[PDB]
DNA sequence: GGAAGGAGCGTTTTTTTTTTTTTTT
C-alpha cells in the first residue's frame, strides 16, 4: 500500500534533493528571519509542481525551531515537548460559527501568537480559494496586513506557491 | 424489453476487454496483487477507459464495492463544496479491507473539473492517501492539473485495431446468432474508425435493419467517415476530381459548408505527403473560407473557390 | 484670454465669410425649418462644419444656442462596468461624441437618445390656448467613428420619432457611415476655404490684434502649411506671433504640430536605410506616436503622403508604396492592433527600396 | 383551425408513412420500433429534411395520441446550461414511466446550439440511465457536437429531399387543395427548392395567392417566377452568351436590360450563370480558376452590399477574362 | 442513514394497510418501500404545515399520492418515484428496519 | 397647416395603406389577400436601402387589425432594442405563447381581425447567430397564434433554418421606371415646378432608394423656395445637392490619368479632396464614363472593371478616401 | 585545462456576449 515516494521520504536535510546553492540561499534567509528583529517577515517560495519546496522548508524548521525555541518555563499542553516545528493552514476545513471567506483571517490571528516560548514556523501551501474573487482580495488584505503589522514580535511566515497553468475550461 | 447491444453486451470482467493489451495486463496484474496506485487514464472515446476503472474496483474490492467506490462524474456536483465535504468524509471513513486493498475514488471525466475543485484535491490526496486511492479518466490528461498529475501512474490508451474490434464482434454475433459476411464485418470495422462503440451501434443498426451483415447493407446506413472523403477531395490532382468529390461525396449528401471546412482543416493539419510552405498556404485558404462561412455566405461557390486556390498553390 | 480660434468664431449665417453658396444653402434650410430633415455634414476637418451647425441653430433659435453648459451622464454594460459620458447641452439643443464611449457607443444611441427621442417638449404657451410642441435638435460630433451596431440603432429612433428630434451628425468622411443611416440624411458637403479665403480671416485677426505684419505673404504661407484646416492656420498664426514678440516677418518659423515633424524625420530614416534594425528603430518611432493616441490611420496618411513627396525615389517606387498603403489601410480598418499592419506597411517599403 | 396555419405547418407530417425521402432511415427506425430495442438517436442534416418531424411521427407511433405525457421535448428556445441538464433533464432520466409505458424519450433539438459543458454532463447519463430513458439528438452541424456525445448515439443521415418525394408531397398538396401546377411549374418549383420542402410548400402558398382565381387558374413557371421575383433561365442564356460573345458596351447593356425588364437581382443571376458554367466543357483549367475565384469574391462582396453597377460590370470582366485563357 | 419513524398508536398514525397492489388483498409481513428525490418529495412541506390530516397512497407503477385536508382547502400531490434503489442502500434500508 | 408641415416629405408621405406601396406588386398581392385568406404565413422581407419594407409591413398591420386592436396584437423590436440570446428566450416567447386578445363588436365589423398576433423584427440581420438559433422553435411551435415577420438588407446574415422557416419576398430597386409615378405624385402635391426630366435626374441619382430621392427633392423645393424666383428647378442644382461631381472636374481627372505623371496626379487629387467630394460618387461617376467609352479595349475595360470593384470594395470597409482614390487613380493611369 | 552541467534572464495582464462557480444569503 505505501507509496515510494512517501517511504523512502528524506529523514534529514542533506538527504532532501535540492542544489547546494538554492538550499544555501534558502537557510541563510529563513536564518534571518528567525531573529529577534528581522527584516523579513514573509518568505514566498514559487516552482514548478514537486520541486522539494515544502520538504526543504520542513527539514530546515527541523533544526531551526528547537534551536530558536525559548526554553518554556515549566509550562506546556501536554507532557510530551509538543513537537509542532510547522503549523499550516488547512483550506479544506469548515466550522460552525465562521464563515468560509474569514477562515485564513482566523488562522492568522492564531498564528501570531506562536513566538518566543510558542515559537513556530508558520507554513501556507494549501490556499484558500483564491479563484474567488472575494477570497482573492481578502487574502490579499490579510497578507498586507501581516506585512504591516505594528506588532513587535512575529513568527516566521513562509508561503510555498506551486505555478501551473490552469487549463482551459468550457 | 431488449437493452441496445452497446449496454447489454459492456464488459464485466477485465478478460473481456481487447486492445491496449499491456495496459489491460497491467491492470489484470494491479487486480490480483492489489496495492493500487493514483492512476490516470487518458484516451479517445469509447475504447475502455470507463468499463477498465470499473472492472477494476469491482475485481479489486469484491463485495466490499458498494462501501469502498466513491464514484463522481460530470453529470454530478463536484465544485469545491463537493471536495470539502463528501470526498473528504469518504476518504475519512475507516473501512476493514483486506490487506493491500484500499477505497476507490473514481472521477470520471476529471478533465472538466473545475479549478479550485482540483486545487483543493491535493491536500486531500496528501492526507489520506494511506487508505485512499484516486483514478482519474479523462480524454486529454493535460487538462488535469501539474500538481495532481504529479501524484498519479499515467496510462494512455491507444485506439483500437482491427484485429480486436473484429475479435469483440465475432463474439457479440456468436451471442446473438447474427448472420454476416466478412465484407459486411471489414465494413463495420471501416466505418468505426476505431470507435468500438460506433462499431457495435452499427452492427446493431444493420442487424435490426436487415438481419444480415452484408457490404451492401451496412452502406445503406453507415456512411464512410467523411474525413476520409475530405482528404481524398484535397489530395485530388485534378481540380475538377476535388470539386467532383465536393459535389458528390459531401454537399448532395446533406453535409453543411461549415463541417466541411473544419474537417479540411483538421486533415490538412496532418497530411504527412505534402510540403510545410504548402500546407500553410492551404491552412490559410482554408481559414480565410471559414472566416467567409462564418459571416453568412456558405455557399458551393465558396468552397469551390477554397479548392481552386488550394489546387493553385499545389501547383 | 481665448484662443484666437474660439474668440473670432463667427455667431451667425450672415458673419460666415468662405463658401458663400453653402451659407445661401443654409439660409435657404433656415426659411421653414418646421420640417428640417436630419442632417448630415461632410468635408475635410478643420473647414468649419460645427460653425455651420452651431449657425444653423442660431438662425433657428437664436443666441441662446451658445449658452452651453456640460452634464455627466452613468451608464452600466451587462458586466456591471460603469463609465461615463459627457453631454453638452443649451436650452434647445444637445450635443454628443458616443464614439468616446468605443464599442459602447451603442449603449449611448439605445439608452441615452432614445430616450431624448421619446420625451415629447412641451411647453406652457405665454399668450395662445394650450401647450406648445417643439422638436428637439442633437448633433452627434465624429459620427464616422460609431460602430456598425450603433448606427443600426440609430435607424428606428430617427424614423420613428421625428416629431420629436431631428439629427445633425457631423464627419469628416462618409466611407465609414452605413448606407442606411446615408439614406436617412440629407447630405451636405463642406468645402474647404480656399487659400485666399484663409489669408483674408487671418489678416483680419492680425488687424484686430495689432500685430505687424511685415507682408502679407507670410499668411499665405501660413496657409499653405495648414493644408485647408483653418483651425490649424489660427494655433500657427497665434503660436508664432507670440513667438515672434507679436512681430511676424518673413524669416519668422512655421510652426508645425511636433508629431508632423516626427513623421517627418521617420520617413527621412526609412528613406536612408532598409535594414532589420531601421525597422526596428521604426517601430520604436512609431509606438511613441502611439502613446500621444494618435490614430493609427492618420500616422498611416501622413507617413504614406510624406514618402509620396521624396524627391529622389522614381515613378515605381511611388507606386509600389501607394499600393502598400491601400493595403495596410484596409487591413487596419479589419483589424485589431494596428502595430502589425503599421510594421507591415514600413517592411514593405523598406522592401519595394532596397 | 389548421385552415388558417401556413402550409410549412398544416403539412407536417403526423404519422412516420407520411415522411418521404428517407426511406432508409424511416424502415430502420419502424423496425427498430418494431421489435422495442431503440437505441440512442442522431438525426443529422440540412434544413427542412424532415428531422424534426420524424422523431415526432415516432413518438407518436411509440406511445399513440399521449405522447406528450412520457416525451420530454427540448430546443434552443429553452435554456439548457449544464444545471439543467444536471437536474431537469437528470431528474425526469431517473423517474419511472407514467403507467410502465415501457422506457421514455427525451428529445434535444438543435442539440448543436448546446454548451460545452452540457454535452460533457450529457454522457453519464445517457450511459447510466438506457435501460430506462432514451436520448435523440437532432442536430444540422455536427462541429458542434462533442466526439464523446457523437459515440454514443446510433447515427442517421437525413439526405436533400430526392426529386420524386418532392413530386409526390406536391401532389398530395395539389389535390389537398383545389389547385393545378404545370409539369414546368413543377420543375422550376423542385429546382428552386434545393432539397427543402419548407421553400416548396412556401413557394406553392405564395403561387396559390398570386392566382386571381385559384379554383380554375393553373400555376405556370411564370407564376412561379414573378411569386419568387426570380430570373428565368431564357435570361441567364441571353446575358452568358451576350457576355461571352458580344463586347463590352453591348454586353453592359443586355446586363441592364435584362435586370431593368423585371428587376432581377445579380446575385441570383451570378448563382444561375454559376450553375451554367459548372456543366461547360473547359480545356483550359486555369479558366476555371479564374472563374471560381473572382465570382466567389464578387459574391463576398455584394454580400456587403456595395456598388450595384460596379459589381455587375466586375462580373462582366471576370468572365471574360477568365475565358480569355481558353483561347 | 438516517430513520424517523412513525409511532403505531391511532393519535398519529390513524391507519396503515398494505393491499398487494390490488387495493383489495391485506398481507402481513411484506415491506412497501418507495425511493424518491427529497427535491421533490420536500415540496409538500409548506402544504402540510396547514394541514390537518394526511393521506398517503402508494400504487404499484412508483407513484405517490398525497392528500391533505387542513368547507376548507384540499391539496393533492402526485409524485412519481426513482427507477430503482441501488443494492447499497437496500442493504442499509434492511439494517435499520431490521 | 402648420401641424401637418411639421414632418420631412420622407415621414409625411409614408404610404398609409398597401395601396400607396409602389413597385412592390409582386409581395403586395400576397399580402392583400391574406387579408381574406387569413393564411398568412411568417415572412422574411430582404432588400435595399429605402424600398418599402417598413412601411409595407407598417400598412399591413394597420389593415389587419386597425388603430386600436393593434396596440394588443403587435410587438415590435428593431436594432434599437436589447436583442440579446436571453431577450428571444423570454420576453419574445411569452408573446409568441400569450393568448389571442379578444377584439371588440367595432374591430370586427369594421376589420377582419385574424385570429394571431404578429412580430415584427425590423433590422433582423443586426441579431446574433445564438440568438437567432433561439427563434426557431418558437416560431414553429406557436404559428397558430402567431406569426414572425423578419426584415434585413443583407439576407446571408440571417441563418438558414430561419430563412426556410420564413417565406422570402424580395423588395426590388426603386428607380426611374417603376417609382416615378410616386415621385411625381409628391411633387404635384408639394406644387414643386421643375423642368422636364428632374424627377428622372432625381431618381437616377438615387440609385434605387426612393427616400433619397424624396429627401432630394425636399431639399430642391426648399431652394426654389427661398430663392422666390417662381423659376422651375434644374437638373443642374439637383446634382449640385447630391454631391455628384461635376463634368468638367471629371474631364480633369481624366485627362490627368491619361497623362501618366504620378506627381502631377497626385498634385491634382491632393487639391481635389480640398473639396470635400465623397469617394463613392468620384467611384461611380469614373466607372460610368470609362465601361461606356468606345474609345477603350477591351482588355482596358476588363482590367478597369476588376479595379473599380477592388477600391470600392474597400471604400465599403471604411477605409481613408485619399489613399484608395489616389491608389485607384494611379493603377488606371498605368493601363 | 578541456569541456559538461547548471542557474539566471528574457514579463505583463479587462471587458462583448454568454455561461458558470462560489459565498453569503
Ligand atoms: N529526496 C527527496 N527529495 C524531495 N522529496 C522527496 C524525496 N524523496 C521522496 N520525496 C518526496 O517527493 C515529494 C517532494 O515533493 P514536494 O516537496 O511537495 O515539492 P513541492 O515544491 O512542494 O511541489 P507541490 O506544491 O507539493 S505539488 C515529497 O512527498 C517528498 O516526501
Ligand atoms: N476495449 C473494449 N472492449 C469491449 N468493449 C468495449 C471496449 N471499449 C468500448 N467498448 C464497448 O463500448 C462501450 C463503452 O465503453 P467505454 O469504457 O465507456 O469507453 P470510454 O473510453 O470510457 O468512452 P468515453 O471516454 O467515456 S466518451 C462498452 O460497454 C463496451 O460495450
Ligand atoms: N421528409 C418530409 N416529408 C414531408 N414533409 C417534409 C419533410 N421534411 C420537411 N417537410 C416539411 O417541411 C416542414 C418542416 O419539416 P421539419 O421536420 O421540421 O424539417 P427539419 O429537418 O427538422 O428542419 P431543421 O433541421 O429544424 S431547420 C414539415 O412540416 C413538413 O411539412
Ligand atoms: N415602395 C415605396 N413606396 C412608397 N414610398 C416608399 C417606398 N419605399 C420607400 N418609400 C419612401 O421612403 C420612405 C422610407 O421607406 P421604408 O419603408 O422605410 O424603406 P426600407 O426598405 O424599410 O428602408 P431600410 O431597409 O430600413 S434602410 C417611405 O416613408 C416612403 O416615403
Ligand atoms: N472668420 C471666419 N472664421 C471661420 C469660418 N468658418 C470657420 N471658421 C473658424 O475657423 C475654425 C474652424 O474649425 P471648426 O468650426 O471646428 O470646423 P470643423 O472641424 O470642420 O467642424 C473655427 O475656429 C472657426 O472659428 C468663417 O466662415 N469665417
Ligand atoms: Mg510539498
Ligand atoms: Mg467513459
Ligand atoms: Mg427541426
Ligand atoms: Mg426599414
Amino acid at each position: 500500500g505505501e507509496q515510494w515516494y512517501e517511504k523512502f521520504k528524506p529523514n534529514c536535510l542533506e538527504q532532501v534533493a535540492i542544489h547546494k546553492r538554492k538550499l544555501k540561499d534558502v537557510q541563510e534567509a529563513l536564518d534571518a528571519m528567525f531573529l529577534p528583529n528581522a527584516k523579513h517577515r514573509i518568505l514566498l517560495l514559487s516552482g514548478p509542481s514537486g520541486c522539494s519546496k515544502s520538504t526543504v522548508i520542513k527539514e530546515l524548521s527541523k533544526i531551526l525551531v528547537p534551536k530558536y525555541r525559548q526554553n518554556s518555563n515549566g509550562t506546556s499542553f501536554r507532557s510530551t515537548p509538543n513537537e509542532h516545528k510547522v503549523t499550516e493552514f488547512r483550506g479544506d476545513c469548515i466550522v460552525n460559527d465562521l464563515p468560509q471567506m474569514e477562515s485564513f483571517s482566523e488562522f492568522l490571528k492564531g498564528a501570531r501568537y506562536l513566538v518566543m516560548s510558542n515559537l513556530s514556523l508558520i507554513l501556507i501551501e494549501d490556499l484558500p480559494n483564491v479563484f474567488h474573487i472575494d477570497t482573492r482580495r481578502r487574502f490579499q488584505q490579510l497578507i498586507l496586513q501581516w506585512l504591516y503589522s505594528s506588532e513587535p514580535l512575529l513568527p516566521p511566515l513562509v508561503i510555498c506557491i506551486t505555478e501551473c497553468e490552469i487549463p482551459e475550461n468550457d | 424489453l431488449q437493452l441496445p447491444w452497446v449496454e447489454k453486451y459492456r464488459p464485466q470482467v477485465l478478460s473481456d476487454i481487447v486492445g491496449n493489451k499491456e495496459t489491460i495486463d497491467r491492470l489484470q496484474q494491479i487486480a490480483k496483487d492489489g496495492n493500487m496506485p493514483h492512476m490516470i487514464i487518458s484516451g479517445m472515446p469509447g475504447i475502455g477507459k470507463t468499463t477498465s476503472v470499473h472492472c477494476l474496483a469491482h475485481e479489486l474490492l469484491g463485495r466490499s464495492y458498494a462501501d469502498g467506490v466513491l464514484e463522481l462524474n460530470a453529470s454530478d456536483d463536484r465544485g469545491i463544496d463537493v471536495v470539502r465535504n463528501q470526498i473528504k468524509h469518504f476518504a475519512q471513513k475507516k473501512l476493514h479491507l483486506p490487506p493491500g486493498k484500499h477505497k476507490i475514488v473514481i472521477l470520471d471525466e476529471a478533465d472538466s473539473m473545475t479549478a479550485g475543485a482540483q486545487q483543493a484535491l491535493r491536500r486531500t490526496m496528501e492526507l489520506y492517501s494511506n487508505s485512499t486511492r484516486f483514478a482519474f479518466a479523462c480524454n486529454q490528461s493535460n487538462k488535469i492539473i501539474e500538481p495532481l498529475q504529479s501524484r498519479c501512474a499515467i496510462l494512455r490508451y491507444s485506439k483500437l485495431s482491427d484485429e480486436d474490434v473484429l475479435k469483440r464482434l465475432l463474439q457479440i454475433i456468436k451471442l446473438e446468432d447474427v448472420k454476416y459476411t466478412n465484407d459486411g464485418l471489414e465494413a463495420i470495422i471501416f466505418t468505426a474508425e476505431g470507435d468500438m462503440r460506433q462499431a457495435i451501434n452499427n452492427l446493431q443498426s444493420t442487424v435490426a435493419g436487415h438481419g444480415l451483415v452484408n457490404a451492401d447493407n451496412v452502406f445503406k446506413i453507415v456512411d464512410s467517415p467523411h474525413p476520409l472523403i475530405v482528404k481524398k477531395m484535397l489530395l485530388a490532382s485534378n481540380l475538377e476530381d476535388s470539386i467532383q468529390i465536393l459535389r458528390t461525396d459531401l454537399w448532395k449528401k446533406g453535409y453543411s459548408s461549415i463541417d466541411i471546412v473544419t474537417t479540411s482543416f483538421r486533415v490538412t493539419k496532418n497530411l504527412a505527403q505534402v510540403k510545410e510552405s504548402v500546407r500553410l498556404e492551404m491552412i490559410k485558404e482554408i481559414g480565410l473560407t471559414h472566416m467567409r462561412i462564418l459571416e453568412g455566405v456558405g455557399t458551393y461557390l465558396q468552397l469551390a473557390s477554397m479548392l481552386a486556390k488550394i489546387h493553385k498553390l499545389n501547383n | 484670454m481665448s484662443l484666437w480660434v474660439d474668440k473670432y468664431r463667427p455667431k451667425s449665417l450672415n458673419a460666415l465669410s468662405h463658401n458663400e453658396e453653402l451659407t445661401n444653402f443654409l439660409k435657404s434650410l433656415s426659411d421653414q425649418p418646421r420640417d428640417l430633415p436630419h442632417l448630415l455634414l461632410y468635408g475635410p476637418n478643420g473647414t468649419g462644419k460645427k460653425t455651420r451647425c452651431m449657425a444653423l441653430l442660431e438662425s433657428i433659435f437664436g443666441p441662446g444656442v451658445y449658452r452651453l453648459k456640460i452634464d455627466v451622464r452613468q451608464f452600466v454594460t451587462a458586466s456591471n462596468r460603469k463609465l461615463e459620458l459627457n453631454v453638452v447641452s443649451s436650452p434647445y439643443h444637445l450635443e454628443i461624441t458616443p464614439s468616446d464611449m468605443g464599442n459602447n457607443d451603442r449603449i449611448v444611441i439605445q439608452e441615452l437618445l432614445k430616450e431624448v427621442a421619446q420625451m415629447e417638449q412641451v411647453d406652457f404657451q405665454d399668450s395662445k390656448d394650450g401647450l406648445a410642441h417643439r422638436y428637439k435638435c442633437v448633433i452627434i460630433n465624429e459620427a464616422n467613428s460609431l460602430t456598425k451596431d450603433a448606427q443600426a440603432a440609430l435607424r428606428r429612433t430617427m424614423e420613428k420619432y421625428s416629431k420629436n428630434i431631428r439629427l445633425i451628425m457631423v464627419c469628416d468622411s462618409m466611407s465609414p457611415i452605413i448606407a442606411p443611416i446615408k439614406s436617412r440624411c440629407l447630405l451636405i458637403r463642406c468645402p474647404a476655404p480656399s487659400d485666399s479665403e484663409i489669408s483674408t480671416i487671418l489678416s483680419d485677426v492680425v488687424t484686430n490684434e495689432r500685430i505687424q505684419l511685415e507682408t502679407k505673404d507670410i499668411l499665405k504661407r501660413i496657409a499653405q502649411a495648414s493644408n485647408g484646416n483653418l483651425r490649424v492656420s489660427l494655433l500657427m498664426l497665434e503660436s508664432m506671433a507670440l513667438n515672434n514678440e507679436l512681430a511676424l516677418k518673413s524669416s519668422s518659423p512655421i510652426i508645425k504640430p511636433d508629431w508632423i515633424i516626427v513623421i517627418h524625420k521617420l520617413t527621412r530614416k526609412i528613406v536612408k536605410e532598409r535594414s532589420v534594425n531601421s525597422l526596428i528603430e521604426c517601430r520604436a518611432v512609431l509606438y511613441d506616436l502611439l502613446a500621444h493616441c494618435i490614430p493609427a490611420n492618420i500616422i498611416l496618411k501622413e507617413l504614406t503622403f510624406s514618402l509620396l513627396d521624396v524627391e529622389t525615389l522614381n515613378t515605381t517606387n511611388k507606386s509600389s508604396i501607394i499600393e502598400y498603403s491601400s493595403v495596410f489601410d484596409e487591413r487596419l480598418s479589419l483589424g485589431n492592433k494596428a502595430i502589425f499592419h503599421l510594421e507591415g506597411f514600413i517592411a514593405k517599403v523598406m522592401c519595394c527600396l532596397d | 383551425s389548421k385552415e388558417n396555419l401556413p402550409w410549412v405547418e398544416k403539412y407536417r407530417p403526423e404519422t412516420l408513412d407520411e415522411v418521404y425521402g428517407q426511406n432508409e432511415v424511416i424502415t430502420t427506425v419502424r423496425k427498430f420500433v418494431d421489435e422495442g430495442k431503440l437505441p440512442h438517436l442522431l438525426f443529422y442534416g440540412p434544413p427542412g429534411t424532415g428531422k424534426t418531424s420524424t422523431i415526432v411521427a415516432l413518438a407518436r407511433e411509440i406511445y399513440g395520441k399521449n405522447y406528450s405525457n412520457m416525451v420530454l421535448e427540448l430546443n434552443a428556445s429553452d435554456d439548457r446550461g449544464i444545471d439543467v441538464v444536471r437536474n431537469q433533464i437528470k431528474d425526469f432520466a431517473s423517474t419511472r414511466q407514467i403507467f410502465s409505458k415501457g422506457f421514455k424519450l427525451i428529445i434535444l433539438d438543435e442539440a448543436d446550439a448546446m454548451t460545452n459543458a452540457a454535452q460533457n454532463a450529457l454522457r453519464r447519463v445517457i450511459e447510466r440511465y438506457t435501460k430506462n430513458t432514451r436520448f435523440c439528438v437532432l442536430a444540422n452541424y455536427a462541429h458542434k457536437l462533442t466526439p464523446a456525445l457523437l459515440s454514443r448515439c446510433t447515427r442517421f443521415r437525413f439526405q436533400p429531399l430526392p426529386q420524386e418525394a418532392i413530386e409526390r408531397r406536391i401532389a398530395n398538396v395539389l389535390v389537398h387543395e383545389k389547385l393545378k401546377l404545370s409539369p414546368n411549374a413543377e420543375k422550376a418549383l423542385i429546382e428552386l427548392s434545393n432539397g427543402d420542402m419548407r421553400r416548396v410548400l412556401n413557394v406553392l402558398q405564395s403561387c396559390k395567392a398570386t392566382l386571381d382565381n385559384p379554383d380554375e387558374d393553373e400555376i405556370s413557371d411564370d407564376v412561379i417566377y414573378e411569386c419568387c421575383g426570380a430570373p428565368r433561365p431564357s435570361d441567364l442564356k441571353a446575358v452568358l452568351k451576350s457576355i461571352l460573345e458580344d463586347d463590352w458596351g453591348t454586353a453592359h447593356y443586355t446586363l441592364n436590360k435584362v435586370r431593368s425588364a423585371k428587376g432581377l437581382a445579380l446575385i441570383d443571376l451570378i448563382e444561375g450563370i454559376v450553375k451554367i458554367l459548372e456543366d461547360y466543357e473547359l480545356q483550359n483549367e486555369e479558366t476555371r480558376v479564374h472563374l471560381l475565384t473572382k465570382l466567389a469574391d464578387i459574391e463576398y462582396s455584394i454580400s456587403k452590399g456595395g456598388n450595384d453597377q460596379i459589381q455587375g460590370s466586375a462580373v462582366i470582366g471576370a468572365i471574360k477574362a477568365s475565358f480569355e485563357n481558353e483561347t | 442513514f438516517s430513520k424517523i419513524k412513525l409511532p403505531s398508536n391511532r393519535s398519529i398514525l390513524e391507519k396503515l394497510q398494505v393491499f398487494d397492489g390490488d387495493s383489495t388483498t391485506v398481507i402481513d409481513g411484506f415491506a412497501v418501500i418507495g425511493f424518491f428525490d427529497f427535491t421533490s418529495f420536500d415540496k409538500i412541506r409548506k402544504s402540510t404545515k396547514i394541514a390537518s390530516k394526511v393521506l398517503f397512497r402508494m400504487d404499484v407503477h412508483g407513484v405517490l399520492s398525497v392528500n391533505i385536508l387542513s368547507p376548507g382547502i384540499v391539496i393533492e400531490v402526485c409524485m412519481l418515484e426513482k427507477e430503482s434503489i441501488d443494492e447499497a442502500a437496500q442493504t442499509e434500508i434492511e439494517l435499520l428496519m431490521e | 397647416e402648420q401641424s401637418l408641415a411639421q414632418q420631412p416629405w420622407v415621414e409625411k408621405y409614408r404610404p398609409k395603406n398597401l395601396d400607396e406601396v409602389t413597385a412592390q406588386d409582386h409581395a403586395v398581392t400576397v399580402l392583400k389577400k391574406t387579408l381574406k385568406s387569413a393564411n398568412l404565413p411568417h415572412m422574411l422581407f430582404y432588400g435595399p436601402p429605402g424600398t418599402g419594407k417598413t412601411s409595407t409591413i407598417l400598412a399591413l398591420t394597420k389593415e389587419l387589425y386597425g388603430p386600436d386592436l393593434m396596440k394588443s396584437r403587435i410587438l415590435e423590436l428593431n436594432a434599437s432594442d436589447e436583442r440579446g440570446i436571453s431577450i428571444v428566450r423570454e420576453k419574445v416567447k411569452n408573446f409568441a405563447r400569450l393568448t389571442v386578445s379578444k377584439p371588440s363588436k367595432h374591430d370586427l365589423e369594421n376589420y377582419p381581425c385574424p385570429p394571431y398576433k404578429i412580430i415584427i423584427l425590423d433590422e433582423a440581420d443586426s441579431m446574433t447567430a445564438d440568438a437567432q438559433s433561439a427563434l426557431r422553435r418558437t416560431m414553429e411551435t406557436y404559428s397558430g397564434v402567431t406569426r414572425f415577420c423578419l426584415i434585413c438588407n443583407y439576407v446571408t446574415r440571417i441563418i438558414d433554418p430561419l430563412a426556410s422557416r420564413c417565406s422570402k419576398f424580395r423588395f426590388k430597386a426603386l428607380d426611374a421606371s417603376n417609382a416615378i409615378d410616386r415621385l411625381r405624385f409628391i411633387s404635384e402635391q408639394e406644387n414643386v415646378k421643375c423642368d422636364d426630366g428632374v424627377l428622372e435626374r432625381i431618381l437616377d441619382i438615387s440609385a434605387g432608394d426612393l427616400r433619397r430621392g424624396i429627401t432630394l427633392l425636399q431639399s430642391a423645393s426648399k431652394g426654389a423656395q427661398y430663392l422666390g424666383d417662381g423659376k422651375n428647378i434644374t437638373s443642374t442644382q439637383v446634382e449640385e445637392l447630391a454631391g455628384v461631381v461635376p463634368h468638367d472636374i471629371l474631364i480633369e481627372i481624366v485627362e490627368k490619368v491619361k497623362s501618366g505623371d504620378f506627381d502631377e496626379i497626385k498634385k491634382y487629387v491632393n487639391t481635389f479632396m480640398k473639396s470635400g467630394w465623397s469617394a463613392a460618387s468620384v467611384v461611380n461617376q469614373l466607372h460610368e464614363y470609362y465601361i461606356t467609352n468606345d474609345n477603350f479595349d477591351t482588355n482596358f475595360k476588363n482590367q478597369i472593371s476588376w479595379l473599380l470593384f477592388t477600391t470600392d470594395s474597400r471604400l465599403n470597409n471604411g477605409t481613408n478616401e485619399h489613399i484608395q482614390l489616389l491608389n485607384l487613380l494611379v493603377k488606371i493611369s498605368q493601363l
